[PDB]
C-alpha cells in the first residue's frame, strides 16, 4: 500500500 | 455535547483553519479505503458530492486520488456549494479532475467504487426526489462504496434511515463515532466503520458524554480478584425468581452471577421448582418458597426481606410471572428492600415507576423494549433505540437503564454508553435471565450498578460471539459457558 | 525448629564459618536474578541494605556484581553493622565499591533493579519513619525488585506484614521456605520466590517439621490402583449433607469422593432433595431420608448409624442446616460414630467440640476461618492464618484440621502442611463441598486422615488452576471435571 | 527543476494553501514514526524546531503527538518564526503544548524520540555555534533521531556536511527524495528515508529530471527474450582488454556480458593472456592478439576494427594498461570505430576527449572518481558526486557517463539517474570490470547507452546485495553468479 | 602475571577470606557437573582429593554433594593437608561423609563420576608411583571424569604431561583459563573447559597479559566498512610468491586477502606461473616476473621495490623455493622494503634475523614450528608451544611471532594471544598461504600486525570449522570459500 | 498502531 | 537441575 | 547468562 509514502 | 459545535471550537477558539480539518478529512478517507482495498491503483472511483461540508471532503479524497488510481470522477449532486466545498471543487478542478453535474444510471459500470459524500451529519429531512434514485442506484449498484463521515440519508443523531439511504461496506468518520452509526438501522448501514482522528483537540473529543462500550474499558472496570480472599470477598446474590409457569429462569440468572466470579449465589425460588436450579447446577443455593399457586405474593414478602438481609444485591424478575399477586409483592418488596435491586422480566411488567422514585437504594433495570413500551406506556416504535427517553427515565427515577436491543443503551441519565457486542443468538428465551445475574453479580463484586451494567451487557454479548457454531444455535446455557472465556479475552 | 537455630548449628557445631554461609547467600541471590533476568550485564543495581546480616548478604550481592553490570551502588541505612555485614561491607569497599548512606527519592530512576536487603527474617517491630518512607518510594517505584531472605517488613514467621513491606519481584531465601513467603499477605509480597541451598546440612533442613505440600510429596501418597482390584478395593464412603434449603451439597461432595478414585459412594440427604443427585450423577448412590421438616434430626440418628455400618468413612455437614435439631444429630452421630468423619460447614458450626474429644475415631474438620472464628469462639483475624492456634486445636482434639484460606494448613498438632495451589475460583460455594468429598475418599481408599488431606487439598487446587478460562468464572462443577486431569498431571 | 519551486507553484499556481501543506508534511511524519516505532503512546518526544517552515513542520507533528503519547517538548531554536511556522506554533500552543527556548543538555535523557526539525532544505551555510553543540549532543544521546525533511545540517542539494549534522535513524522527506538523501555522506545520515505524498500536484512531482534508479524501472527496461529467437537476437559483444600484466579483466567483463543475456561475446586479448579466459570459461570467445611487448598498440588497430565489423558494441579498457603505445591504440580506435563503445578503466586514463566529441557513434564512460578527475584534470574531491559536473561532461561529450561511487550517477547530460543498490564488496578490483560487460552487454540486446547503464548499475549493485555471506568477501567472479539471480529478482 | 599471585593479593590485600574462595571454587565445580550431566541426583561421585588446595576444593565438591546424590566417597591421597584443606576436609566429616586413604582399583566400578582433585596448578613434577597407578586406572575406567582446575597430571603453565596425567570430559578452572587448558597435550586432556568467577576482582582478572581469542575479541577488530568507500579504502597489498616449483602458492595467498576484504590485490608471480592465479581467480591481478631460473633473485628486487611503492602491506615467502639467489632476494628486499611484511615459508627459511632487527617498518613472520626451529636454530620439541620463545623472539626482533599449530601463539612480544579456533583440516599444505594472504589483507585495511593477526588466525580457523563435511577433506580452496561466512558469523 | 484511525 | 534452587 | 562461567 503505496499512497502516502515512497521508498528509497 | 456534539461533533459540529467540536469542529466549530477547533476552528473558532483553536484555530485550525477549517480547510486544514477538511483536507484530514478527505485524507484519512483515502488512507482507510487504501488499508481495506489494499493497493488502489487499479480502481476506478467514482466520488458523489453534495454542497455542503461532506461534499468539500468528497472533493479533497478525488483530488488525493487524482493520478494514483485507473480512474477518477466526480458527479457534483448539490446546488450550491459551502465555502470549503468550493475551495475544494476548485483544487479538485485545478488539479485536472473531471466534475460532471448529471447522474447518468450507466456511469456506475464505469467504476469500481463509490464514495458517498453526498449528505453528512445532521441531514434532517427524508431523502426524495432524485437524490433518492440516485441512492437507490448506488445501492443497487453491487460496487464497493465508502461514504465519508456517514452512508448518506442516515440520521446521524438517531441512526434512522431518512426515507433511503446509502449502504457501505466502509465508512469513514471524524473524531468519534455518530449516535447514526452505533443504533440501527444505521449501524448496518455503516458497514465497517472507521474513526479518524482529523485534528481536534483531545481534550474536546472527551468533551463527549456517551460512548462505546470497549474492550478496554470493560478489562479496566473488572473486578480485583485478590489472592488472598474468601467467598465473603466476591459478594452474596439474592434472585428473586420463578413460578410454576416458569421454572428455568432463577438456574440461568443464578449461573449468570456465579461465571462472572461471584462468591455466593441464592434463589428463591416457588417449590417445588426451586430444585429444578440444583437439579442442573448444585453450586447453586435454591431456596424453597412455600406459595398457595405457584406464584410469589405478599404472603412471602417477609421471608424475602430476611433473606435479602444477608446478601448485597437482589436481583427479581425473571420468571415471576404477571399477576396482581406478583404485582404487590415485587412493589412491596421493592419499596421495602433496602439493598441495591436488579429489576428484570416480570417485575418491571408489574412495576409501579413511583415505587422506583422512592427508593433510597440504588436500582438497575433491564428492559427489552415491548417492556419499556409498557413501562412508559409508549409504542416501542417510540421506545427502541430512543436513548434520549431512557436517560430521561433513568435521571427521574434514579435508576441505570439498561435497554436492550442489537445495541444496548446503558444510562444512569448523566452518562450514557452503547454495547455493540453480541448477534441474534440472543434474540432468544434465557438471555435476559443470564445478564439480569451477570450484573448483580458486579454489583455484589463492588462494581456501581453503572459500571455493573456497562461490563455485563458487553460481556454477555462478547459471550455470545464466541459461540463456536452458528450463532442462531446458541443459547443460553451455552453462554453462560461462554461467559469465563469472554472474561478471559477481556485480558 | 527453625531457621536462624540452623544457622546457628550449622555454625557452632558443624563448624562452617559464617561468611561463607554469608557468601552463599548473596551469590545465590545473584545467580536467582542472573536466570530472572538473564544476563546482567546492561541493568544498573540500587542494593539497599540495613546493618543486620540480611544486609551484609546484600553487600556480597554488591560486590559480586561490581565490574559485572552497568552500575551498583549500596544505600546502606543502618546505624551500626554486624560482625559479618561489617566484614562484606568493608570487602564491597575494598572492591571500589560505592556506598551512600542517604536515601534521596530521585536515585531510584538511576537504576533498574533494586536488591533490598534492609530487614531480614525475624523483623518483630512495626516499620515506622524513614525506613517506610524508603520502602512505600521502592513500591511507588515500578522498579525491578529482589527482596534477599523475606521482602523487608514481613513477619518472617506469619506472613503479616509490619506496618508496610517491600513488594518484591522476585525473592531468594536460604535453606526453606519460610512461613512468611507461604503465607499471606507475606505471599504476595514475596513474588516469585527462590529457595537456595547455601550449604546447611540436609540433615538440619529435614528437621523442620513444616512443609509447603509439593507436586512430589503428593505423587507418593497417592494410592495404589493394583489391577487385580474390585470396587471393594477403593473403599465405601457415606456422605450425609443436604436439607431442602441446600439441597445440591450432597451432590459436590459425593462426587468429589467418586472423581478421587472412591469405589463406593452414597449420599443420604432427605427426601426429595436426595433424588437431585442421581438426575446430575446417577453413579452415585443417594437415599432418601425421611424427615420432618426437612431437615436432619435425632429421629435420622438411628438410620445413619446403620448406613454408617458398611463404609469406611463418614463425611457430614455440607448444607445440613444450622438449627438445633441439626445440632443434636451431628453431636449424637459422631459421639455414636464408631467410623473415621470428616466434620465440614454446618457440622462444624453445630459441633460441640467436646465430642470430638472422647471420639477413638479419627477426625478431620475442614474449616474456613469464619467457622473456625465460631468454633473455637475467636475472631477471624485471630484464626485466619494461625498455624500454631491449628496446630493446638488439633492436638488438643485429636483431630486433623484443615483450616482453609488461599494457603490451606493442614495439621494434626505434630506435622503441619501447608497448601499453595489453588487460585480464586475456589471463592465461592460449592468448592468446600467437593474438597470434603474428597479427604473421605482419600481417607477410604486407606491414605491416613492426614494423608488424605493433605492429598485432597493440593489436588482442589491444581484442579482450580487447570480451568482453561478465566479462574473467577470456575464453578464446583467444572472443579469435578477436572479433578482427574489433576491427577494425571501429578504423574 | 527542484522542490520550493514545486511547493510555490501548487500554492501560487494550483491554490493549496500552504498551512495544508504543511499540516500533511507534520502529519506524514508522524505517521512515519508510528510505522517505524509501532504504537507511539508509550513514547516521549523532544521536537527540535528552528524558525523556518522545517520548524513549522515540527509543530505540526508536535502538536498531532499531544494528549496521544507520553511527553511532547518542543525546544525551539530559532529567532523568528516564519508565518506558516507562527500559525503552527500558535496552534501547538493553543492546543496545550510546552515550548521552551533554552535547550539544556540534560533535557534528553527525559525523552526517547528525538524530532529533528530544526533547518530543513536549501541550509547553505556551515553550521557553528550552539546550533552545532545542540546537534553534537543529540547524536551523542543515543535516543531514536527523525528528521524532518532532511537531517539538519545536511546540504540538501549535495548531500554534504555543513560542519555538522544530525544523524537521523528516519528521515521523511516530501514529495521526492532529494539530492542530499541520495548522495553521501548525506544518505549515510538520513537513515530510513519514507518520501511522503503531501498533495503536490503528480504532474510537478514528475516535472523532476534526477531519479533514484527503482526495481520497477528496471524491470521495465529489461529487453525482451522472445521465444522464438537465436543467438543473433541477443547481439553480439567485442572486448577489448587484457595485458600481459592484467590478464584477469578481459574474462570478468566477458563473463558481464554473457550473464546478463548477450547472445555473443568475443574479447580481444594478448596472446598467452587470451587463454586465461576460455579456461575459466570456455563459452566466451578470446581471440589471442599478437603482440610486440604484451600491451595492444597501433601494430593491432587493424586487426581489432576487423574484429569490430561484425558485433553491436565494442568495450574497451579493461585491464590494457597504460603506456604511450596503449594510449595510441585506444584513440586512434575510438576515433575510427563506427559502433558503440564502452570505455573503461585503462581507456579512460589515456582517453583523448577530443576523440570523444569527434564520434558520431555513442558512448559510455564508466569512471571511478580517480579516473574521472583525472579525465577533467580536476581533483577527486571536486568531481566525486559531483552530478552538475557529470551533466556537463556528458552533454559536452555526447556520451553517457555512469560516474561510480555507492551512489553511482548515470547521466546523458539531459537525464540523470542515481544509483543507490550495492555494498562495500563491489569496492574490489574486478567489480568494475564486470560492471563494463554488463552495459556492453546490454546494449548489445538494444538498450540505448543510458538504458543500459541503468540497469546494470542497478543489477551490478543489487547482485552484490544478494551474495549470501559477509559483503567484504565479495569478489567479483561472486557476483558474475549472482547476475541471473538478480535479473530474477527484478520479475 | 598469574592465579596464584591473583588468589593471594585477592586474600591478603582485598581481604577475601581463602576459604570463602575455596568455597565457591568447590561449589562452582558442582553447578558446572550439573550443567554437563543435568540433574545429579542419581549419580554416585568418586572424589579424588591431594593435601593441596585442589584437595581442598575436591571436599568442598563432596561436602556439597553430600545428602544430594546416590553416593559420594573421598579417597584423601595426600600424606599431609594444608590448613584450607584441612578446615574442609573436616567438614565434610562433620557433614558425615565417607573417606577412605586407600585406593583399591575396584573401587571405581562402584561409581559413575570420578572427580580429579588430585593435584592443582603449579604441579612441577613428574607423576610416577601409585599416584600414576592411579591416574592410569582413572583413564583406563570409562567414568565421566572432571577435574578441578587442571587435570592431574597437566603442568598448568606449560600444558606438558608430567609423564602421566587425568583424561577429563570437563574441568573447572577458576578466575581465568590457564595456559595448560590451551596448550597441547593439556588442551586435549582438559576435555570441555568452564572458567568459573570464583569471586576475584575483576580488575586482577584482567591483570593477566595473554588471552584466548575469542570471538567478541575479533567483532571488535573488525575494520569498518563505511558504505561511502572505494577500492582505495580498503587497502592495497602486494604478494611476492611462487616459483616454477610452487606455482599455486600464490593464488591462495592472494585470494586470502581479498576474501577478508582487500580493495586491492596484486601478487608478483615468476612468469608464466603467474597466469596460474587469473586463471583461477581473474579478479586477482598476477604480474608476470621474468626471472632467469623460475626463481626469484636480485635481478628482481627493483621490480618488487617498485611493486611495493604504490601498496600498504607486502606479502612474501609462499612458493617461493629455497635457493642462495632466493635468499639474497628476501633478504636484500627485506631489508629495503619501508612497508609492512607479512614473512611466511620459505621467506622465514631464508631469512636473516638482522634484517629483521634493523627495520624500521613492521613485520608478522608466521611460522610453523620446524619453520620457527630452523630460523632460531632449535629444535621443534623446544619450539614448539613455547609461548615464552616467541615473545623474547618478537620483542627481540620488533616483529609479531605467529608460531603456528593447533593452539596458535601470537606474540608481539608484550601481548601474547591464544588461538583456538581450528581443525585438523589445516593440517595440509596451502593452508597457511591463505592465513598469510588473510593477515596482510587486514593489515592493509588498517589493522596494526598484531591486530590483523589476531582476528586472522581467529578466522582462519572458524572458517575450518565451517566445512560441512569431514574436516580431513579440508583444502584451501574450500577454505577460502568459507572465510566470509565465518566473518558473517562473528557478528 | 493507532494514530489516526479508532475501531467501532 | 535442582542443586541451587528449591520451587515454591 | 554468564555471572558465574565463561567458555574456552
Amino acid at each position: 500500500x503505496x499512497w502516502x509514502f515512497h521508498x528509497x | 455535547h456534539h461533533m459540529k459545535e467540536i469542529d466549530e471550537l477547533t476552528i473558532k477558539e483553536y484555530g485550525v483553519d477549517s480547510r486544514i480539518l477538511m483536507e484530514r478529512a478527505g485524507i484519512s478517507v483515502v488512507l482507510a479505503m487504501e488499508e481495506e482495498l489494499g493497493n488502489l491503483s487499479d480502481y476506478r472511483f467514482l466520488v458523489l458530492c453534495g454542497g455542503g461540508n461532506n461534499g468539500g471532503d468528497g472533493f479533497v479524497v478525488a483530488r488525493n486520488l487524482l493520478g494514483v488510481v485507473k480512474d477518477v470522477l466526480v458527479v457534483f449532486l448539490g446546488k450550491k456549494k459551502t465555502p470549503d466545498c468550493e475551495y475544494n471543487y476548485g483544487l479538485y478542478k485545478k488539479f485536472g479532475g473531471k466534475v460532471v453535474e448529471q447522474f447518468e444510471p450507466s456511469i456506475l459500470n464505469e467504476f469500481d467504487v463509490v464514495v458517498d459524500a453526498i449528505f453528512g451529519t445532521g441531514l434532517r429531512g427524508e431523502i426524495t426526489g432524485e437524490y433518492a434514485e440516485i441512492i437507490n442506484l448506488v445501492n443497487k449498484s453491487g460496487k464497493v462504496v465508502v461514504s465519508v463521515d456517514v452512508p448518506s440519508g442516515i440520521d446521524s443523531n438517531t441512526g434512522k434511515v431518512l426515507r433511503t439511504a446509502v449502504k457501505a461496506d466502509l465508512t469513514v468518520t471524524f473524531g468519534v463515532p455518530k449516535i447514526g452509526h452505533i443504533l440501527f438501522p444505521g449501524r448496518d448501514l455503516t458497514g465497517k466503520l472507521k474513526v479518524a482522528n482529523i485534528g481536534h483537540p483531545v481534550h474536546l473529543i472527551n468533551s463527549i458524554n456517551r460512548y462505546v462500550i470497549t474492550r478496554e474499558m470493560v478489562r479496566s472496570l473488572l473486578p480485583e480478584r485478590p489472592r488472598d480472599s474468601h467467598k465473603g470477598t466476591y459478594g452474596k446474590v439474592l434472585i428473586i425468581a420463578g413460578s410454576r409457569l416458569y421454572s428455568g429462569a432463577p438456574v440461568l440468572s443464578g449461573m449468570g452471577s456465579l461465571k462472572v466470579g461471584t462468591g455466593l449465589v441464592k434463589l428463591a425460588v416457588p417449590f417445588p421448582q426451586n430444585l429444578i436450579a440444583t437439579s442442573r447446577f448444585p453450586e447453586l443455593i435454591s431456596v424453597p418458597i412455600d406459595t398457595e399457586k405457584g406464584f410469589f405474593s405478599l404472603q412471602n414478602l417477609q421471608e424475602c426481606l430476611e433473606l435479602s438481609k444477608d446478601v448485597d444485591v437482589v436481583a427479581i424478575g425473571p420468571g415471576l410471572g404477571n399477576n396482581e399477586h406478583v404485582r404487590e409483592f415485587v412493589n412491596e418488596f421493592l419499596k421495602t428492600l433496602e439493598k441495591p435491586a436488579v429489576i428484570d422480566a416480570d417485575a418491571i411488567n408489574v412495576l409501579d415507576t413511583s415505587v422506583l422514585k422512592e427508593r433510597k437504594s440504588p436500582a438497575v433495570l433491564t428492559p427489552h423494549p415491548g417492556e419499556m413500551a409498557r413501562l412508559v406506556k409508549k409504542t416501542v416504535g417510540d421506545v427502541k433505540y430512543n436513548y434520549e427517553l431512557a436517560e430521561e427515565f433513568a435521571k427521574e427515577n434514579d435508576c441505570v437503564l439498561v435497554l436492550k436491543s442489537a445495541t444496548t443503551i446503558v444510562t444512569d441519565g448523566e452518562k450514557t454508553l452503547f454495547n455493540i457486542t453480541g448477534n441474534t443468538g440472543l434474540s432468544k428465551g434465557g438471555s435476559g435471565d443470564v445478564l439480569t445475574g451477570m450484573i448483580a453479580g458486579f454489583i455484589a463484586q463492588g462494581l456501581s450498578p453503572l459500571e455493573a451494567s456497562t461490563v455485563s451487557v458487553y460481556l454477555h454479548g462478547f459471550a455470545a460471539e464466541l459461540f463456536e457454531q452458528d450463532e442462531r444455535g446458541l443459547t443460553a446455557s451455552e453462554l453462560l459457558r461462554l461467559i469465563p472465556e469472554a472474561i478471559r479475552r477481556l485480558k
